[PDB]
Parts: structure tokens; C-alpha cells; sequence
């Protein structure tokens, strides 16, 4: 869930201006274009922040996008709205540059999406621009720029 | 009413007898809203924004711009109902208990339902004072066996995501370590802007007794309450620091302003006893009767608190 | 609609319970009034 | 609630809340940052310093083993202070700038110990006798971390011309689409700071 | 407004010449109230009794009494906003176009935007009226690739927890047969108290075609449609039966009352197809517009609603 | 999945017009004949006891005792309903006699039921007897009709 | 505030919606009154 | 020229933008008026 479901049991403190943004609710990139394609999807399980490809079913439904890489990855998730369960994917074609999911890592490494659409150390998918920020116990973020598939 | 019921007339003419909390002290009077609710929750919702990126360079061409993002924080308090059971003597059968001196019977123990209820309404109100200062129910001298109690409900002393200091065990008597620790918390504390507000430190006796002493071969001029309320009012703009004792804690300081923006008590208008409508009748003298009152309430700021325990061990 | 208030007579227990309320309010209110730190 | 999408008005408050912070912070620190480590910096241009950053002024360093020493910080002021060279311009108010824990530790009496003397006092005795017994003003502030700042307010040595439009100020492109949610943009300007060479002193607490 | 906006004068100018939706025939006047939502949910709440045993017969001295039971169902429904883009000729660049008889290019297949407009809210409008009657979303024949919906979105015909009858392939000619299978339909429909209310069927045209002959010997001034139309007032209190003909379905009998105190259809005051602002425009003479529609709102009420599927396999 | 009271809604309104068989529903909370005389008390829930023997549990001892999902030798009464928002169970006593559905462990009436370490009813200390047969309401869950009248062997 | 008004003067396209709304259910009112079944 | 005054009707952006700008100096040069700084 991108927004914690769970209430809050105090009022936040809005003095500080620093790193306040390597949160899971941030949605979107840290650069956007206004040039930019989106597109939205039904949504198979929750690809948020993740890789998504695109799933045909027995053909009574139409196409969905589930978290996903390898040579099937489509996109990428940057957003979700629940109520419709519908996901928003920025194709392969175009760029992103933001934070995505890491698998459980230095700026410099060349990032590729495994079959769960989680970004791992290696075809180079993206480039990482900073080191992984640990949210969860298993939940670990980290800025990168997916300049298409190259080999 | 009062003409059929005699119990609700007692209550009315017994009711300005009870004293008032002391828990009244340690807020200022905009820091308390009475709010209409017995046991439920009340929700409220905060909107904050954040920078995502190091800024943009407007030169030449360029259509990719970095971004500012959004958040919302919803924050629930809980209120609880709780009642209280008391046994006290019919109203008819107080003649035949009547004495010169008293009624009552000494030895069943025994009481009317005025001085019942008053007495009652004493104790519970000693309980609601140790909540909302404690943030714990119990009975217990020690503290242990507590009230298992609904999330979201926290007092002053174990409000979360405030700052917290532990004096060590061999530092208890060493008054320089605690106002280090102190000093500590204090630059820690995070008020903002809105800093130019009163003060209110809340300390154990024994606290009291180590800060009379002469500040520290020692200083005779000034005293260590002296000195801690210059370094208070070296971040709270020079404003009042009030100081005060309090029994039910033992061993711990707590610092906190008393400004409504930062800290609010919002207690259920029913949070004070109250007596309910069943009574308890029987063919023998003795009845029963009982009382309701609600817990919880208490919003505070993240980094506004100061909490300072000097551990004994 | 308070206990102090002589000429208020409750008609039931909801209306002394309000009553009860409001005095304790009005107490607390007195209380901050009279308070000198 | 759920997809965090406010009103322009909200918005644009909050949006510009955080930018006079991070202009705040610049014009203190001479940086321009996100992280609170003060990492991946936006590379600016040269000739653009802060109150903190200007080269050729006076640096001292309170060192690990005289952290919590306020003989030895004050120690190292009064170096500074001596190293300093208002010259003719003297005879105009001071300004120091510190954060909150050495303010605390200045706020303590002065050292068996002085009777209605604070460090603080002592402190501002000291400055009045080299700015001719004019007004030394003392301010705290967070963004500072274990750095006591010391420079005159004399706009012959110091000045700061800043553009009349750094500032927020609203873009008249607004992002539209099909949808609900709309796209702004705040423009805002930095740079302007001038001084004169060895007239602020910096002091820096290492801490462990 | 219409002086700066040329596409809102011509949606203005010719939103008239858009027919009204077949849908309406439907539904009585009263069986359709219009609600102000784009996209979310609209919940009621409704309360149900039952008895938990048998009564308990009272003599001489009981205390245990047998219990009645209190549930409470809460149904949501659920509405969508969905969005088409159209591209038409740009209002300068007509003039360009407008030939002595057609406007618009014939070998670009490009039209003036207000044509363009109509046209493709009639399209809307049908793809409403056959989500309306089905239940599924879909543009093609077969009836593949249907739209992923939300839940709690459900039609006439894809409502669940209703009355449904199959043909098997064998009888698929058999009008007796089909008219066995809606008999024991009818049969299981439970009306309650709110009997007494008009009826529509809808069917097929091949199924129209089966009714006019002669009810089976070969009777005399007996239809099936005629035996259909008496089985059904059997039912419904000898009230109005409307029997309609629907080329969206297939081999589909659909029957129900027209009580709005079973069936309601509680539609967006936005559902049908409403212009969006934005226009894309270039630099050249092609312009792209939008139009919103919103789908969802069909209440029923539990066994009201008889669905004979004629498997034709 | 298995609160008394479903959380996802229902699309449709149901028809009140039949009242026979509409009581064998996991909502159904208390008992089908319950007396004024009866003692019944609230306790901290830990995990979903409802409708299931309940015994007393024990912490270190900074919190109060509690009730678990449990029966033999440790069984202490019939959690007959619960509140949510306060995590609190209505527990009847063994001391108590109760009647109502209970949930039976994954039978006919006349049968000896005891509680399992699940606080689940199965067939033979005898604990209740079976007054009707197994009515399914899940794939997994399995209510029956159950007089209690305490511990016996 | 409806279309067939021929005094509407839509102020903006809030209002112009709202009036295509309003016509849209007069002319489901319409339709109604005319049927005859 | 500045946004505090009520009677002002921007034309046009750019006036907008200086009426913000002198709005700002206003707001500098009030806040320098009403400072008191202390002095001990």
C-alpha cells in the first residue's frame, strides 16, 4: 500500500526540509517532463514502484500489467489509485528517472528488473543514482534513471 | 426528578464537595477542548509538502523540472468507557443505622450514597489524574497488571516520537549529569516557531530537593532550579517556566510548552464521573450503584516533549 | 443548565447528566479564572 | 487523501513555505542541498558564498577534547576575535549566530562561579570592547550545527544585494490535460552576497 | 463564455439533435433517481429480523426465553468515469473544407467538430444503453476483450443472485420447452408484498418471432405470446405486462417488475457523454477533443429478476 | 475471512420475505435462548476467540490476564460475542450453562462434543451434547447447536 | 439554468455542464410524459 | 502597485509579478519597522 492504511498516533513536525522524500507514499518522479507518455493499466496484484509487463489472459478480459522484467518487461509503475485498481506505466520507449523497489548496491551500478520487477546489480535497464534506502524490513528504495533495454 | 428519584438528588446536592483535578495545572486554559463523544474516535487530517530533488537550472531549452511532493498524515484518538461499582445503604434504611456521631456502620463498613459516591468520585478522579499524567491504568504501587488499552491513547510521559533521556543508575545522585542530560534534551527539543510560549516542568519531590541544592567550589548565589530555568528560558524566548511536584511520578522530569498549537487535550465531556441510572435493589439494606467515566484524549507534536528518567537501579 | 443554577429543575437523568456536565465545565472555567501562577 | 492531491492555493503555500527554507538555508550555509547530510550539492556558480562559506576570513577549531570546554571555545573567540580586522569600521553592531547547545552552554554562569555573570555576558563585554561599546545581537538558529558565527552589521563591510525576485513567484504556464490534476511552477533567484576579507569569524566545535 | 469558446456554442447549438437513449423505456418515471458523483461509491444500510428457535411456552416459572435476531447488510455502488478522444477539423480551417455539398475531408475521413460531436456521443450513448442491459463493457461481436469493471457494477442481465433458467441445445426450437423453462422461473420469482406492480420482459427478435405462433394441436386465437402475457399477470396481480424487442440481446429472455421498491436505477447526473475544456490543438488543421461519461448504479433486490438463456450450441 | 461481521459489502439488497432458515448465519451473536439470570464478562481479546472455548492466559505481568482460542484441562468459559474497536470478548462462564452455535472442528444431535486445543468442538470429560447436525458456512468453518452444562467425566 | 433556456448565458464551463445536465433530465422528463406504452 | 492594495487591478502578468515584488519589499521594510531586537 502505497499510502500506510494504519492512522497515526501524533501530529508531524513541518520544520525540517531535509530528507523528508525517501518515503514508499512518494508517487511519480523527482524529474518530470511535460512531454511525457502515461498510460493506465488494470492492475494484477500491486506492481507499485515496480516493473510491470503485460499479461494476456484466456481472452474474456482484456490485458492487465503485473510486476514483472526480464525480456517481458513493458514499463514502469509509478502510481496506483486503489479504488478503481487501476496502475499508471510509463513505457519502456520512454524514460524515468525516480525511486523504485531494490532487491534485498552504489551509485555508478548498472540495475536490471528480475522476474519479480525488483531492480538488481547485473541487458542494463537503468543506471543507480544513489545507494539503497532501507523503509522496511524487507522494503528497500533507490533512485534510478531506466534509459530503455540496451545490451 | 428530584422529587422521585432521591439517588440523583443526592448526587446534585453531594457533587460540589468533590475536588477539582490536578491534572487542570499542567495545561492552560485554551489547551483544553471538551469534546461530545463517550467511546469512539475522532479523526484529524494534516497536509505537508516536501522538495524531491536539488533545483532545476532555467537556461536555454528545457521541460523536465523537478518536482515537489505532497503528503497526507491522519491522526485518530481514541476515547474508552469505563465504570465503577460501589455498594452503599438503601435510603430507607438510613435511620436505622444513624448514630450521634456518624452514620454509617463501622463495622460492615457501610456508608451512605452521598458520602459513597463522593468518596468514589475522589478515587476515580486520583485515577484520571494519574492517566492522563502516566499514560497507564493500574492499581499497583509497583505498576505492574496494567489495563490493557485501546492504541492511539497515550499520556504525557509515554507519548511516542518525543525526545527521551536516561540518567544512569551510578549519575542518580550526581545533579551535574542530570542537568547534562537535561541541557542534552532541551537542544534537542524542536519547537519551531512556535518556541515564544510558556513552560511547564513537572519533577518528583526528591528532584525538587536535589535542585534546591547550591548550584555547582559551589556557587551561593544561584541555585540549580535557577540555572535550569535560564537554560528554559533560553529557548522558550524568555517566557515563563512554571515548575511544579507531583507525586505519582518518581524519578522523572518532564518538559513540555503550553501552547494549544503544539499539545491539546481534547477529553470527552463525559470524561468526569458520572452516575448512572441502575441501581441495585434488594430485600436487605444493602444496594448498589454505578459510575462512568472516559479516558483518552491527548495530541501532541512529534520532537515537543522532553522526558528525563534517572534510573535507580 | 447547571447544578449551581437553583432554578434549574432536571426533568429526567439526561438532563442532570447534562447539567452534571456543564457544572463541571463551568467549574474548570471558575478554576482558571481564580488560578495565579 | 488517498492519491495526495490538494487545492492550487494549499499547494502553492506549501510549496513556497519550502522553497524560503531552502533559500534560508542557503543564504546561510553558502549550499544548496536536500539530503541532511549535506551531500550530492547542486553544482552552483562561482563568486556565490554564504555567510559561512566566504573564503578569506577567520576560522577557528575548538578541538574533540574541548567540546563541552566553554573556557576552551571561548578561548578560541576571543583568538578569533583578535585575528579579526574591522578597522575604521568598527564602531557598528555585532552579530553572532549560534546554535542551540553551545547557546546553552553559554547561558550557564560564568567560571568557583561569578555571581550575575553569565558566559554570555562575558562574551558580549569582549565584543563590545573591540566594536566600541555598540550593540551586540545574539541569534539561534537550527541550521547551524556546532558553528558560532561572528560579523558586523556595517553594510560597508557586508552587504547583501540580493535580485528583487528571489523570492517564490508564480509561472503563468500551467500544465492542463483531460484529467483533474493540473501542473505549476514557482521561479526564484539566488546570490548576492558581498564581503570584505577577514571581518567574520567562524568557529567550529569538532564533536568526537 | 460562447463568445470566447467556439466548441461550447456548437455543443450547445447541437446537443438537441441527440436522440434520447433507448435505455429509458426500460424503467418506469419513478424507478430512476439521478445522484450527483463522477467517481466513488454511494452506501445504504438495511436491517433484517430473525427468529433463533422456537417460542417459548410460558407456564408457571421461566427465565429462559427464546431470542429474536437483528442483522444489518451494507450495499455499495460502485460509478466509473471513463473518457473518449475524438479528432475533428479546426473552426478556422473549415472554411478550407466546406465544399458545396459535404464539409469535411472525404479521403481523410475528417469532419467539422460539431458532426463529429454528435456522432460519436450517439456512439457513447449506445455503448451506455448495451452496458445498461448486459452488464459487460465490450466493442466486439463475439463478446471478447470485455473492460475490467469495478465490483458491485452489475446489468440487467449479469445480476447475480437472481432467477436463472437455461434451454438446453436440444429444445433450442422448442417453444414449449422455453415457455416450461420461464414457467418455472416464475414460479421461483418471489415478489413479497410488492406483487401488484407492472412487468416487462424483453427478448430477442427471434425469440419476438417464436411468440406469434400459434400456442400448442394448433389453438384457436391463442399465441404463445398470448399465454406468456396471462402466465405473467397469473403473477403479478393481473397488472400491465410490456413485452419489448432488443437487438443487444441474444437469445435472452429478461423479465421483471417495474417497482422501484426492487429495482432502481440510481444513475451520475453526469452518465452521459459530456464535453471536456480541453481541445489539443497544432499547427496544423487537425484538433483533438474529449468527451467524459459515467458508468454504474443498478440496485436489485434479491430474487426479483428472471434470466432464460436459450443455449443455441 | 472470519469476523463476525463481513467486511466486504454486499452488492445487493436481500429479500425479506422468507423466515425460516435465516438464523444459522456466523453473525448471529448470543445465544437462542438466553435467561436475565445469566453471568457474562468482558476480557482482552487475544487473537479471534469468538465462538469458540476460551481460556485464561497470562503475561509476564506489566499487562493483565487475558482469553485465547483453547479448551481441555485449561478451558474457562464460551466466548459468545466480542467488540472489535475494543478488542474486548463476552465470555459465559463454565459455571454457566449456555446454548447457541458454536463452531465444531472440521455429528448428530444426541452426540458428545468436548473442546479441542483450538477451542474447536469434536465427538468424544464431556463438555456439551449436540443438539443439531453440522452446518457449513465455510469451506473450513462448521457451526452446530450446543448445550454446555459445564465439566463432567 | 438548461439549454433550451434560450436567456441561459453560461458565465463558464462549470455552469455550462450543469445546464447540459439539466437538459438532459428535462429531456428524460419529456420522454416520460410523452410515452404512452 | 503593490498587491496590498485593494483598489489595484492587474493588467497583465507582468504586473502582477512587480505588484508581487513590491509587495515583498513592503513586507521586508514592515518587518524592519516593527523588529526589536534585545539587546542584552
Amino acid at each position: 500500500m502505497k499510502n500506510p492504511q494504519q492512522d497515526s498516533g501524533l501530529l508531524s513536525n513541518s520544520i525540517d526540509f531535509r530528507d523528508q522524500n525517501l518515503i514508499f507514499s512518494n508517487s511519480g518522479g523527482v524529474c518530470t517532463s511535460s512531454k511525457d507518455k502515461i498510460e493506465n493499466y488494470p492492475a494484477k496484484g500491486y506492481p507499485y514502484k515496480r516493473g510491470v509487463k503485460l499479461s494476456f489472459g484466456d481472452g474474456t478480459t482484456e490485458l492487465e500489467v503485473e510486476a514483472g522484467g526480464g525480456d517481458d518487461l513493458y514499463g514502469v509503475c509509478s502510481d496506483i489509485d486503489e479504488f478503481s485498481g487501476m496502475a499508471t506505466v510509463i513505457p519502456i520507449t520512454n524514460n524515468f528517472t525516480g525511486y523504485l523497489t531494490l532487491k534485498k548496491v552504489n551509485p555508478g551500478d548498472k540495475l536490471n528488473f528480475n522476474q519479480h520487477g525488483e531492480l538488481e546489480k547485473v541487458s542494463v535497464n537503468a543506471i543507480a543514482l544513489s545507494k539503497a534506502h532501507k523503509l522496511t524490513e524487507d522494503l528497500f528504495i533507490v533512485l534510478a534513471s531506466v534509459f530503455g533495454n540496451r545490451a | 426528578l428530584f422529587d422521585e428519584n432521591y439517588y440523583a438528588k443526592a448526587v446534585a446536592n453531594i457533587i460540589g464537595e468533590v475536588k477539582d483535578p490536578i491534572m487542570y495545572k499542567w495545561f492552560s486554559p485554551d489547551q483544553i477542548e471538551d469534546v461530545d463523544l463517550q467511546m469512539g474516535y475522532q479523526k484529524t487530517v494534516k497536509w505537508d509538502a516536501f522538495l524531491n530533488a536539488n533545483p532545476t537550472t532555467i537556461a536555454n531549452e528545457v521541460n523536465t523540472i523537478s518536482t515537489i511532493g505532497f503528503s497526507s498524515e491522519v491522526v485518530r484518538l481514541n476515547y474508552l468507557k469505563l465504570q465503577y461499582k460501589f455498594r452503599h445503604l438503601k435510603q430507607t434504611s438510613e435511620k436505622f443505622y444513624t448514630s450521634d456521631s456518624y452514620i454509617g456502620d463501622i463495622n460492615n463498613n457501610l456508608l451512605p450514597f452521598a458520602q459513597a459516591y463522593k468518596l468514589a468520585s475522589s478515587e476515580i478522579i486520583k485515577l484520571i489524574n494519574h492517566f492522563v499524567l502516566t499514560g497507564t491504568v493500574s492499581i499497583q504501587k509497583d505498576g505492574k497488571n496494567q489495563k490493557r488499552l485501546l492504541p492511539n491513547m497515550y499520556g504525557l510521559l509515554n507519548m511516542p516520537e518525543q525526545i527521551k533521556e536516561e540518567v544512569a543508575s551510578g549519575d542518580k545522585d550526581k545533579m551535574d549529569k542530570i542537568f547534562e542530560k537535561i541541557e542534552a534534551g532541551l537542544s534537542k527539543l524542536e519547537l519551531g516557531d512556535e518556541f515564544s510560549t510558556p513552560m511547564m516542568v513537572i519533577v518528583d519531590p526528591a528532584t525538587s530537593l536535589k535542585l534546591v541544592k547550591p548550584y555547582a567550589a559551589a556557587s551561593s548565589c544561584e541555585k540549580w532550579e535557577d540555572v535550569l530555568i535560564q537554560t528554559i528560558k533560553a529557548i522558550n524566548n524568555r517566557e515563563d517556566v512554571y515548575i511544579e511536584t507531583s507525586n505519582l511520578l518518581k524519578h522523572k522530569i518532564l518538559i513540555y510548552p503550553l501552547n494549544s498549537e503544539l499539545i491539546k487535550f481534547k477529553p470527552s465531556k463525559y470524561m468526569l464521573p458520572t452516575p448512572n441510572e441502575q441501581v441495585d435493589k434488594d430485600s436487605t439494606d444493602v444496594a448498589h450503584s454505578y459510575i462512568d467515566f472516559v479516558l483518552g484524549g491527548l495530541l501532541a507534536t512529534r520532537k515537543t516533549i522532553l522526558q528525563v528518567n534517572i534510573k535507580q537501579s | 443548565a447547571s447544578l449551581l443554577d437553583s432554578n434549574f429543575v432536571p426533568i429526567n437523568f439526561t438532563e442532570f447528566v447534562q447539567a452534571i456536565s456543564n457544572t463541571y465545565k463551568q467549574r474548570r472555567i471558575q478554576f482558571y479564572e481564580n488560578l495565579k501562577r
